[PDB]
């Protein structure tokens, strides 16, 4: 129906054109018939009659007189709905200035005719005069006059000159600009003008003024002279019950305006003096920016109960406004909510849905058919039949949700598995049953949750749950790769237990069949789940080729472990089984069944080890006793040698030895020791145990505490919890950050006194509040990713581009941070990756890296690869399949339509609550900085070299000397500076001092041309150069952190995304996140989106420009078909948030954020929304164009093309 | 609590609400973003528009 | 440095002097000298004394209102009649002395001296006088309008010269037309133009026989005293303006801001002004503060509410409110309805009526709950739509009456159609369903009752019959 948006100044002809009447008098209905009065707020001819089909007098009232005007009364005869649709207008007496126009700074009335702000303020205030038409005489055009001096000057010419007040004043100056005339001015003045602030200046003024010409807007059209009316359902004035009405407070606020509108017409009448005519305007100036928009200009209006009136542009804004509240999130129809439960016999595609919520989401599918097979006549009879609850209606019920999926979801939706599609089960009861393994994904636990459940309608959208959303498709982080269905809690806890070894058990040394009799012989009580026997295993294994070879061998094992293999799907090895299983262990089963078998059998896979894990940690009568918590009897001995040691250091400190500080610092450490220690011991004795093997010695066998086999097994609890349980408590810190002297010397298990549960509140109370504030932080910085980078959709499959990433393993110090294998697992090569030291090409350009080339690439011992990155594909909207590679949630090469960067940014924003020289090393030695490389040519050792045992080359043997989270990443990627950043070579050059002016130094750097430049410095900054060195741009001349914008301005774009990358990841990475890189490279390229000229060669762009890359790319392409001088530009760092408010969409800008500011400037440039995005779509209603709609709108762009 | 189709909203003509009045639930930006990661045009436009 | 209009404002009404007695007595004798000024520059005019002649002629018959004539009389039908009798004879003795003696004669200056002495002792209504000066500003508007297009066409000296006493005479039309300088040729083609213009100047001069220099005159005259009465009025009320901020400092929150109240008492003022008298000896604050009063309560009541309650309503409203104040505070609880229309002396209905009338509408935006994000406007449902069930059972009665009457035989199914209107825009009765075919009444409404009794029958209404 439309392909684009526009925006732009609304001329007083045009807001006659929309209004169908004038609003006349402030009232709104009669106190008594309750009907509307003519020519009111509400009026029925104006806006439209009250009943469908129906007049105000009643002498038509019926659709025979449709679209005919009564005579007596004026209502036309139509429906009802129009009165959300038809507006009106006000004449206004005198003209009034627009609020945004004026106070949104920059002013653009005010830069429009060159004049402080302040100076308009006075004007329009009625304060001073100002010179319209300066005629013969000395005068000039918006110099003020005083009331005074308006009076000498009209007494001195009189008629010769004209010089006004109001706005009427600021019209007339906007009417007599001569636009072009004013362009010419600033482009001559520009070309002949030095200083850089007025070329600031000049340059926004030119910019507003080639707007204005070029958008057909009249200046003259910020000052009001006909004032717009909303239609009355939208500020709807409604019964309540008991008699009351409500309204809206822009019935208030269009009373005030009509009031004082009318109050100076009759003021103009009954000639007045101008005090009075003056103020009343002033009334109205402040009754029409009241209501435009409240509190901008002053004190905001209240109504009777005392809370300011909502105004428009509260309607338009904020969190509450409309595009956030009803346009970019609704409340939807077919849905439904309930507490879940846990359904432990369900399969992982299933999900237990009550009765009752069926019967109410799929009634309108019931009723059709029930209509169909013939037990209900008409749609009453299906109604009453399902009321009254019939049996033929759970039948039907049944046969409609039969394969019909259902969407569940829980808040927060951090990522895309938050909402999944289950099929149905119909149970007894209110609860929704959800199947254990997706809870990871939910985040949730039966403590009291709710979830949502939605029922798609038609084909497509059952087909996509079926297909994209259903939950045995999603069985894989999207974030990392890593399977998100793993066994949590009772099912590692019972396949832990299944899986232990026992000395001296009941049945050892048996020798078995196989799994079977295993089996048989744990059911008929002859041999224990622990015991040691042999048993006959056949093993099937399927290689990388597809190899599939078969061979039968007798193993020595455990009971339990081939009961377990009886599950295990064939083309697996038995050493996946044949150990204890912790969490690690099931996680690696199960990554090596997807990696080697497929889906379904991994989802098969998941399913009978949740059942045999259940079912075998229900047979182990694994319990917690106050006897499982076993306090070792060193602990007591060492809390009195810790003593007596405070008590002697005291006495040091008492004979003046040491100071109050050092006694304060050995003090924390020596509890801090005694604290590991008495972990240690609490581990050894809670660890292990001696039992009588057949031989009859003593043996020692890990322990079948329950508390130790929870800890082990990874189900719940780690080492701090049990040290907390059976060892110390430890030091504790004071709520401003201090940390006590004196530790909790008792754990949980004989109680803490009264102060030392003061202590433990003191930092309970500080984590729950740093979680309830963390939350909405990250909450924050997700919204904000997901707006920067919600256009990126894979658009192509190849774009052409030979630019790429190097690529190497992290080293921090004398060990790997990560291996290769991990950066490069599902990226494309973008270099031929050539073997060390030979020509051979081992890995062909445009390969996929899948785990047996990184099996390759580890083998062959590469450090240093290239590959194709997001950041640099050259697709003018969006990026291509190559350049982003394998997508993680699926395994392959990312599909066309893919919007890779909502799920980068969900990815990055999920686990923010989470968030808060001697060689080791073989080798030989590399200077560029310091490197450590082994034998086999692999960079291993990365180390400073501050301004050495081994020279260049020199190998070095073994032991040698050679010689705060969340925050991060949120001041990370919105670019800040640093309060004291590093000062950087800005050319390469000699350096040379400088005169030492007052106040702060210079430095001079002379260049290879001869050209000296020179440097503003602090006085405190310890400078590193030295006078006669050449330092190469890229050098560090004032150490500090790093500015991202000075390192993008003289390192490059490898340099800043390497940058960001590696500190965000470091962020991550501490607190044991697990994030690839392609999202954070998608953000990346999202913030290198403009571009300053600074050359202005022949295309339409101006010196000093920020404008879109992708569109000088497009036209520097174009002119150099045409062989013309192509622009020279500057690439510009954004912040999420900028570059965000700045997108070509001013729609999907103003329901980001600032929605005044976008909207202005975006009313003043005329601008034109193409709807090319997500978000646009969304507001509008129609397909996204990514995914299943990407296709729909391809075509519409070969529709537009011919 | 479930909803097929029940009252409407005066202003906005959407769907109220609460258990009070048989409202029905929010699906709010976070929901719209994951339909949008997972690519299902079709029920996002179904949840927006019918 | 300010940006509240109150505090400008004040800053505007403080820069005026406060006035004596002494003042007021200046200012009110500014006032009547324009006022007088104005009357005598209307007598001179000879259809002004006919129109209250012949007032006073329709008054005397009893047949129109006295006050509508005259509003007072100035003493440095009782009297009425005597005075406008002797006005008469005045006139008259005037109307002897026009042209028989000759215009410059002493006689016509010395009677019309005289006639306006006698008119100066007359207080008129503000109404028929805006309406004699409405006419006389009408016409010298006109001849402004017809001197300015004559000078557009023209373009100098000659008129100027010429301006004087042969402005509207042919004389200045022949002098041009003997004019033989360059320009004159296009300019004798304008004469064409002039010629009609100097005629529609014909009658208008005959209305007045008065030419140019009298009613240029009697402009003159007349600017001259409308602007110093305007003048005195204008300094009265900036100086009272300090006793409208005084006063109507008193009905704040109650629905109007501050600055309405002062404007409306501004209103107040300037009525007040325009019927001040200072020889009743009563200085202006007495009077001022009545009008000024009356400004911010009919303002209050008229504008104070979303749904506006009418003023006799407003005056009952507050006096219930009076009265239940009083009885509460005499008995010592919130009166009951009996007991208050026992005191009003009024039916317990009509008291009911008044309790029930219109509390101001609350907003859709009054938080419920301790939540910012929840507002009464989001829990407002919309009851004119109509349930999708009840859609579907029009559209399935739709389609059941359609295969009925395709059961029947096509002739009364199109008459029963015409009858009800199905599938049409209109119903139509017996008369136009006759006038399909044959324009007879009783054979319509037996075709009708039979097709009727014919679908009652249950072999063909059982699918009719599941939509009770
Ligand atoms: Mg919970
Ligand atoms: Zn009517
Ligand atoms: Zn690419």
């Amino acid at each position: 129906e439309f392909d684009a948006i526009k925006i732009g100044l609304a001329s007083p002809d045009m807001i006659r054109s929309w209004s169908f009447g004038e609003v006349k008098k402030p009232e709104t209905i009669n106190y008594r018939t309750f009907k509307p009065e003519r020519d009111g707020l509400f009026c029925a001819r104006i806006f439209g009659p009250v009943k469908d089909y129906e007049c105000l007098c009643g002498k038509y009232k019926r659709l025979k007189h449709r679209g005919v005007i009564c005579e007596k009364c004026g209502v036309e005869v139509t429906q009802t709905k129009v009165r959300r649709d038809r507006m009106g207008h006000i004449e206004l007496a005198s003209p009034v200035a627009h609020i945004w126009f004026l106070k949104s700074l920059p002013s653009r009335i005010g830069l429009l005719m060159d004049m402080p702000l302040r100076d308009i303020e006075r004007v329009l205030y009625f304060e001073m005069y100002v010179v319209t038409e300066p005629g013969m005489t000395d005068l000039e055009r918006g110099q003020m006059l005083t009331e005074e001096e308006y009076l000498d000057r009209l007494e001195e010419w009189g008629d010769e000159f004209t010089a006004k007040m109001g706005a009427e004043a600021i019209k007339d100056l906007l009417a007599s600009m001569d636009l072009p005339a004013e362009a010419e001015q600033m482009r001559e003045e520009l070309d002949t003008t030095n200083s850089e602030t007025k070329r600031k200046k000049l340059t926004k003024r030119l910019k507003l003024v080639e707007a204005f010409v070029a958008s057909g807007n009249k200046p003259e059209w910020m000052i009001l002279t006909v004032l717009p009316v909303l239609p009355p359902d939208l500020r709807p004035l409604v019964p309540l019950d008991g008699g009351r009405f409500a309204t809206s407070d822009l019935n208030d606020l269009y009373r005030r305006v009509i009031n004082r509108n009318n109050r100076l017409k009759r003021l103009l009448e009954l000639a007045a003096p101008d005090i009075i005519v003056r103020n009343e305007k002033r009334m109205l100036q402040e009754s029409v920016d009241a209501l435009l928009d409240n509190g901008r200009r002053g004190r905001a209006i209240t109504g009777s109960n005392k809370r300011p009136l909502k105004s428009l542009a509260d309607m338009i804004k904020g969190k509450q406004g409309r595009f956030r509240q009803n346009l970019l999130g609704k409340r939807v129809d077919y849905s439904g909510r309930s507490v879940i439960t846990v359904g432990p016999y369900l399969r992982l595609h299933q999900c237990g849905l009550p009765k009752k919520m069926a019967l109410e989401l799929f009634k309108p599918f019931i009723y059709s058919k029930l209509e169909t097979r013939g037990l209900a006549t008409t749609i009453k009879a299906a109604k009453k039949m399902v009321e009254r609850e019939e049996a033929v209606v759970w039948d039907i019920l049944d046969e409609v949700i039969r394969e019909h999926p259902v969407l569940l979801n829980r808040a927060p939706t951090l990522h895309r598995l938050g909402i999944q599609a289950f099929e149905p089960v119909l149970i007894e009861g209110k609860a929704i049953q959800l199947h254990p393994l997706v809870c990871a994904a939910y985040n949730a636990d039966f403590d009291g949750d709710q979830m949502a459940v939605h029922v798609p309608l038609t084909l497509e959208a059952q087909l996509e749950a079926r297909t994209l959303m259903m939950s045995t498709n999603n069985i894989l982080s999207p974030a990392s790769g890593d399977p998100i269905i793993v066994p949590s809690q009772d099912v590692v806890l019972g396949l832990y237990y299944m899986t232990r070894e026992k000395i001296n058990a009941k049945g050892e040394g048996m020798y078995l069949t196989g799994p079977a009799e295993a089996e048989k012989a744990y059911r008929t009580k002859t041999a224990e789940l622990h015991a040691r026997v042999k048993v006959r295993i056949t093993e099937t294994i399927k290689h990388e080729n597809g190899k599939l070879t078969t061979e039968t061998k007798m193993i020595d094992t455990t009971v339990g472990r081939a009961m377990l293999w009886q599950i295990v799907p064939k083309g697996l090895p038995y050493s996946l089984v044949n150990q204890k299983l912790g969490k690690k262990q099931i996680s690696n089963l199960l990554n090596e069944a997807y990696r080697k078998l497929g889906l379904k059998d991994t989802v098969i896979f998941a399913d009978q080890i949740m059942y045999t894990g259940f079912a075998y940690a229900a047979l182990s009568g694994v319990s917690v006793g106050i006897d499982d918590m076993v306090v070792p009897a060193a602990k007591y001995t060492e809390i009195a040698e810790a003593e007596e040691e405070v008590r002697e250091i005291q006495e040091q400190f008492q004979s003046g030895l040491v100071t109050a500080g050092e006694r304060y610092n050995k003090v924390i450490d020596i509890w801090a020791s005694t604290n590991d220690r008495v972990a240690k011991a609490m581990m050894e004795n809670l660890s292990s145990e001696q039992v009588i093997n057949r031989q009859g010695e003593q043996e020692k066998q890990e322990s079948f505490n329950s508390i130790y086999m929870m800890a082990d097994s990874g189900a719940r609890g780690s080492a701090a919890q049990i040290r907390q349980l059976a060892g110390m408590r430890g030091l504790m810190a004071r709520p401003d950050g201090s940390i006590i002297e004196t530790p909790i010397t008792a754990n949980f298990k004989e109680g803490l006194n009264v102060l030392q549960y003061f202590i433990s509140t003191h930092g309970a109370r500080k984590g729950l509040a740093d979680t309830a504030l963390k939350t909405a932080n990250s909450g924050y910085l997700t919204r904000r990713l997901v707006d920067v980078a919600q256009d990126v959709v894979v658009t192509e499959h190849d774009c052409g581009t030979l630019e790429g990433v190097v690529m190497t393993p992290h080293i921090e110090g004398g060990d790997v941070k990560v291996a290769l294998t991990e950066l490069a697992l599902g990226r494309v090569v973008s270099e031929d990756i050539l073997k060390p030291g030979t020509d051979e090409v081992l890995i062909p350009r445009n390969t996929l890296l899948d785990e047996k080339w990184c099996k390759v690439i580890n083998d062959n011992s590469v450090d240093q690869i290239k590959v194709r990155s997001v950041v640099t594909c050259d697709s003018d909207f969006g990026c291509c399949a190559q350049c982003y590679g394998r997508d993680l949630a699926r395994g392959h090469l990312v599909n066309q339509g893919e919007a890779v960067g909502v799920i980068a940014a969900q990815s990055i924003g999920e686990p923010g609550t989470q968030l808060t020289i001697q060689a080791k090393n073989n080798g030989s030695v590399k200077l560029h900085e310091l490197t450590i490389i082994d034998e086999f040519g692999r960079t291993k050792e990365k180390h400073k070299l501050p301004y050495l045992s081994k020279a260049d080359g020199d190998a070095v043997a073994a032991g040698e000397t050679v010689a705060g989270g969340l925050p991060r990443v949120a001041d990370l990627f919105e670019a800040r500076k640093p309060k004291e950043p590093a000062i950087l070579a800005e050319h390469s050059g000699t350096v040379s001092f400088g005169k030492e002016t007052k106040g702060k130094r210079r430095l001079i750097i002379t260049r290879d041309s001869g050209d000296t430049y020179e440097e503003m410095i602090p006085k405190h900054r310890q400078l590193n150069v030295f006078e006669g060195e050449r330092i190469e741009r890229g050098d560090v001349i004032a150490d500090g952190p790093e500015s991202p914008h000075d390192i993008l301005r003289l390192r490059g774009i490898h340099a800043v995304t390497t940058y960001i990358a590696n500190e965000v990841q470091e962020v991550y990475r501490l607190q044991g996140v697990k994030i690839n890189d392609k999202h954070i490279e998608t953000i990346v390229r999202q913030m290198l989106r403009k571009c300053t000229i600074t050359f202005a060669g022949d295309s339409e762009f101006l010196p000093g420009e920020t404008v879109e890359y992708s569109q000088v790319k497009i036209a520097n392409r174009k002119l150099v078909e045409e062989g013309k001088e192509p622009a020279r530009f500057e690439r510009e760092l954004l912040g999420i948030t900028k570059a965000s408010l700045a997108t070509e969409s001013f729609i999907s800008a103003a329901s980001f954020q600032e929605t005044t500011r976008v909207l202005t400037e975006a009313a003043v440039s005329g601008k034109r929304d193409d709807l090319r995005g997500l978000k646009e779509n969304v507001i509008v209603g129609r397909l996204i164009p990514a995914g299943t709609g990407f296709a729909y709108h391809q075509d519409r762009q070969a529709k537009r093309a011919q | 609590h479930a909803r097929s189709t029940g009252s409407y909203s005066l202003v906005t003509q959407q769907p109220l609400g609460g258990k009070a009045q048989f409202g029905g639930q929010r699906f709010g930006e976070m929901e719209v973003w994951a339909l949008e990661a997972y690519g299902a045009a079709y029920t996002l436009q179904e949840m927006l528009t019918v | 440095r300010t940006t509240d209009p109150v505090r400008m404002y004040m800053r505007e009404m403080g820069t005026v002097e406060l006035l004596t007695r002494e003042g007021e007595i200046d200012i009110a004798k500014r006032i009547e000298d324009g006022i007088n000024q104005v009357q005598s520059a209307i007598a001179e005019y000879p259809g002004t004394i006919p129109y209250i002649l012949e007032q006073f002629d329709r008054v005397q018959a009893e047949e129109l209102r006295l006050t509508d004539l005259i509003s007072g009389f100035v003493d440095p039908p009782e009297l009425a009649r005597e005075k406008f009798n002797e006005l008469r004879g005045k006139f008259q003795n005037l109307q002897l002395a026009v042209n028989e003696f000759g215009r410059d004669s002493h006689q016509a200056s010395e009677a019309s001296d005289l006639v306006l002495d006698i008119f100066r002792e007359f207080r008129l209504t503000p109404k028929q006088f805006d309406h004699l000066v409405e006419t006389l500003r009408t016409s010298m508007d006109r001849v402004r309008t017809q001197e300015r297009l004559v000078m557009k066409a023209v373009v100098k000296k000659s008129f100027i010269a010429l301006f004087t006493g042969n402005e509207s005479n042919e004389e200045w039309l022949d002098k041009v037309l003997a004019s033989d300088k360059p320009y004159v040729a296009k300019v004798r083609e304008q004469e064409e133009e002039i010629r009609r213009s100097i005629q529609k100047l014909q009658m208008i001069e005959q209305e007045t026989s008065l030419s140019v220099e009298r009613i240029k005159d009697i402009s003159h005259r007349m600017s001259i005293g409308e602007a110093k009465a305007r003048r005195a009025k204008k300094e009265m009320v900036e100086a009272n303006l300090r006793l409208v901020i005084s006063i109507a400092k008193k009905y704040t929150n109650r629905g109007l801001q501050f600055l309405d109240l002062i404007q409306e008492g501004n209103i107040g003022l300037m009525k007040a002004v325009d019927k001040f008298e200072y020889r009743r000896g009563y200085k202006f604050s007495t009077y001022a503060t009545w009008w000024i009063r009356q400004a911010i309560t009919r303002s209050i009541a008229d504008q104070a509410r979303t749904i506006r309650i009418p003023v006799h309503m407003i005056e009952t409203i507050n006096k219930l409110n009076r009265i239940s104040r009083q009885m509460l505070q005499e008995m010592g609880r919130e009166p009951l309805p009996e007991e208050l229309a026992e005191r009003m002396q009024m039916p317990e209905d009509k008291i009911r009526k008044v309790l029930k009338i219109a509390k101001e509408p609350i907003s859709m935006e009054t938080p419920i709950g301790d939540d910012e994000d929840s507002h009464l406007g989001d829990f407002i449902e919309d009851t004119t739509l109509e349930l999708p069930l009840d859609s579907a059972t029009a559209t399935s009665l739709k389609a059941a009456t359609r295969d009925v009457l395709a059961g029947l035989t096509p002739r009364e199914a199109k008459v029963l159609r015409m009858r009800f209107g199905i599938d049409m825009n209109t119903d139509h009765t017996l008369e136009e369903v006759g006038k399909q075919f044959d324009v007879t009444r009783e054979r319509i409404r037996q075709i009708e009752a039979k097709a009727l009794r014919k679908l009652r029958h249950p072999s063909r209404s059982e699918v009719l019959r599941s939509f009770l």
